[PDB]
């Protein structure tokens, strides 16, 4: 056998609620900062 | 100043506060601290439930009816995949190999067997061979007369888990019927409206009127083959099998030319058996079959109690 | 299946919101 | 008084978690605390190619 042994887990998952967190500071500069963020990860690594 | 009312609502609370049973105790068994908790929490409740010197200890203070549930496996040519959840289903005993099918029947396919309704069913099933297959005796068994001890009625189902030749079924046998997967969502029972005589009323002071209305079934050898008929009363065990007699005393007329005078093994016109208890003053419900030759009208019945009963002789 | 209502947020599995989660 | 000892021997047996042998590999495991909150039980997928 190659190394002998699997690592896993220990206990089950649990489901995040993070959907939602705009409710805080709607603002032009980040504003374009997360258009620019969500537009980049297109091409870039 | 508004009036304040007639009716306070802080008594209504408070009583329906009373009302409200304990929660149900769930254990937590990932995390050790939550499952040392309800440990702790279990052994003060045994504590607290079976000690005779305190009197908080006394619990009792203010029913369990699920059905039983019995599984039935068959196969899937001796069972329509899109059978309505809840029709009454009738059980066949093989002799020696029982663990392959066992050959649960639906009253279609006792009306197919048996030789509209008749196009319906044959939509249903176009080759019924394997349905002679099931019965090999069917023939033998018209005569023979003993067609009915072995027809043992199993009553609605309510699951069947789809396989390619075998099914899984799970049938109500005694109890209201009730489903499982969710908090127990309930089911009602459908029979064909036709083929079905309703005996209050084929005789139709004031006549009193029970709680409690009864379905029964009932098999007859008439020269047209044998046939099968499901009874809504309310009477009486002692009186329906009177009125129903009366009834197929026309019929029983028929009977005086296929009489053997030697052999009276096939005297016998019928059975009678009772299969359970519904809710009466209401009546039942009209509705269609869904499927691709679909025809036929069908009574539905809710607040079935399945309680089966055994075939008595008439005549 | 609940056709007239709001969709209001997401429970996910996996912490990440791609399509292989459910 | 003191008396003959006795020769007792007790089993070991070892014990098992679902988690904690390799079929957990296949599965994807969450915590759901009722099952009465899935009424519908259907789920949809809605697949792009």
């Amino acid at each position: 056998e190659a190394d002998n042994q699997i690592m896993g887990p220990s206990s089950y998952a649990s489901f995040v609620v993070r959907g939602e967190n705009l409710v805080t500071a709607v603002s032009y500069g980040r504003v374009m900062r997360t258009f620019e963020h969500f537009m980049a990860r297109i091409v870039d690594s | 100043m508004k009036v304040q009312g007639s009716v306070d609502r802080r008594r209504l609370q408070r009583r329906i506060a009373g009302l409200l049973p304990p929660p149900a105790r769930r254990l937590n068994i990932s995390r050790g601290s939550e499952f040392t908790r309800d440990v702790r929490g279990l052994v003060e409740e045994h504590a607290q439930a079976s000690s005779l010197s305190a009197a908080a200890v006394w619990r009792a203070g203010l029913g369990w009816r699920p059905p039983v549930f019995g599984d039935f496996l068959i196969h899937a040519s001796s069972f329509n995949n899109a059978e309505a959840t809840g029709t009454p289903l009738f059980q066949f005993k093989q002799s020696d190999p029982f663990s392959g099918v066992d050959a649960v029947f639906t009253p279609l396919s006792l009306f197919i067997l048996m030789n509209g309704l008749t196009r319906m069913a044959n939509l249903l099933y176009d080759s019924p061979a394997t349905l002679a297959d099931l019965v090999p005796d069917f023939g033998r068994l018209v005569a023979d007369r003993r067609f009915h001890n072995f027809i043992t009625p199993v009553g609605p189902l309510v699951e069947n888990i789809k396989s390619t030749y075998l099914n899984k079924i799970t049938t109500v046998v005694h109890g209201p019927v009730v489903s499982k997967a969710i908090p127990r969502s309930t089911v009602k029972v459908t029979v064909p409206q036709e083929a079905f005589v309703d005996l209050d009323a084929w005789l139709s002071g004031l006549q009193p009127c029970p709680a409690d209305a009864r379905l029964y079934v009932a098999l007859t050898y008439e020269e047209a083959g044998p046939r099968f008929t499901f009874f809504q009363s309310s009477r009486g065990h002692c009186q329906i099998m009177n009125i129903l007699r009366i009834y197929y005393s026309p019929s029983i007329m028929h009977r005086y030319a296929v009489v053997q005078p030697l052999h009276i093994e096939e005297l016998t016109f019928g059975a009678v058996a009772c299969l359970g208890t519904f809710s009466a003053t209401d009546g039942w419900r009209r509705s269609a079959f869904n499927y691709r030759g679909s025809s036929l009208p069908v009574v539905e019945i809710d607040s079935f109690y399945s309680n089966v009963s055994d075939w008595e002789v008439i005549l | 299946a609940a056709e007239g209502l709001f969709h209001s947020f997401d429970l996910l599995v996996g912490k990440d919101a791609r399509e292989a989660g459910i | 008084k003191f008396e003959v000892l006795l020769g007792v021997y007790t089993n070991a047996i070892q014990y098992v978690r679902f988690l904690e042998t390799a079929l957990a590999v296949s599965c994807v495991n969450t915590e759901f605390k009722d099952l009465s909150r899935m009424t519908d039980g259907k789920i949809q997928f809605r697949i792009s190619v």
